[PDB]
């Protein structure tokens, strides 16, 4: 029932699964 | 670790002020490891500006310690090739017939895994190819040209690279990829290959506070991709609260749930950066001026930071994700 659609600007944070850290960070305002 | 996270977000704010409408992409780890590596041969104000710059509380931690923490993480390149690829690398291309403290040399090679390469900076056709060929090899071809123009009075160049390829635990079916709309603004849009997954149970949290939605998509290794999607016109409300506390609140609030449909663009982007201004805004000044004490390198106060450059690349496709990043600290005479 709940839909999640990335058709507008977003953030993508790559992290460790069981650890609080940031390996990679990113904002996509335009995928092209 | 809590430092690297504070450092990542500080850096995030800075990059956005400089170009509030462009894509942002970086590896905090790559920038940190390269600034820490530089810290080996740094003394006094110079040395204390870089460590507080990297967000460490010098009351608490010793610097012999911080170096071990970086040495520790790098050791975890031990990497299990079970649908996961990782490789970090550090190097120092020192001028042919420039002498370094045995002590500098040994510390770089032992704590950071660095290697010393004799490079002839008077021939810039080549010194150039050499460093670019090094970075390309390590990133397996993604970052083809980190170094653009390079002067002959360049004494030394420090380089760090990071490569990571992984598989989605829940891969996407290319059959469910169809050109759809991606809105740059409320009234403007483009068409992008939009991948989809259906009736999938994944970590979810709807943050009414910030007007955004958070979801976690796992990779087979021990990493995850965290996606935050602000409501239209709330990207700035979110960015204003991008801090360590907020990352922790989201991760702790994530609860399993079945999503009917999930749409994600298939894309590939990269950014190029001159970090001089950003580090300056985070307080790293003296390493750039006439006052630079980098005498741990030579034994003399004859070297200064010319520039710091970073380039990062992110690929999102149906089977997984590939990202690489590189940082280079250009060093000259003082």
């Amino acid at each position: 029932r709940t839909i999640v659609r990335f058709n507008r600007p977003f953030l993508m944070i790559i992290v460790p699964t069981d650890t609080q850290n940031i390996f990679f960070m990113s904002k996509v305002t335009n995928p092209k | 670790a809590s430092a690297n996270v504070d450092f990542a977000f500080s850096l995030y704010k800075q990059l956005v002020l400089k170009a509030p409408d462009k894509n942002v992409i970086f590896s905090p780890l790559s920038i940190s490891t390269a600034l820490a590596f530089l810290s080996l041969g740094a003394h006094n104000t110079t040395l204390t500006e870089i460590l507080k710059g990297l967000k460490f509380n010098l009351t608490e931690t010793s610097e012999a310690e911080i170096h071990q923490s970086f040495q520790h993480l790098l050791r975890t390149l031990n990497q299990s090739s079970d649908e996961l690829q990782l490789s970090m690398g550090n190097a120092m291309f020192v001028k042919e017939q420039l002498s370094l403290l045995d002590r500098f040399t040994e510390d770089a090679k032992r704590l950071y895994g660095s290697e010393a390469f004799a490079t002839d900076f008077q021939d810039s056709a080549a010194a150039k190819k050499l460093i670019n060929d090094y970075v390309k090899n390590g990133t397996r071809g993604k970052i083809t040209d980190l170094i653009k123009d390079l002067d002959s009075q360049t004494m030394m160049v420090l380089v760090n690279y990071i490569f990571f390829k992984a598989k989605w635990e829940m891969p996407f079916d290319p059959q469910d990829t169809h050109q759809s709309r991606f809105y740059l603004s409320k009234k403007k849009w483009v068409m992008v290959p939009m991948m989809s997954l259906h009736h999938l149970t994944i970590p979810y949290f709807r943050d009414e506070e910030l007007s955004c939605t958070v979801v976690e998509l796992k990779y087979t290794g021990n990493a995850s991709a965290l996606f935050i999607l602000p409501d239209q016109d709330k990207m700035e409300e979110v960015e204003a609260m991008l801090l360590p506390e907020t990352l922790k609140r989201w991760r702790d609030s994530l609860e399993f749930r079945e999503i009917g449909e999930l749409y994600l663009p298939k894309f590939s982007i990269s950014r190029d950066y001159n970090l001089n201004d950003i580090l300056l805004q985070l307080g790293i000044e003296e390493a750039f001026t006439s006052k630079a004490d980098l005498s741990g390198i030579t034994g003399a106060r004859n070297l200064a930071v010319s520039q710091v450059v970073h380039k990062a690349v992110l690929d999102v496709f149906e089977e997984g994700t590939e990202r690489s990043a590189a940082t280079a600290v250009k060093i000259t005479l003082l």
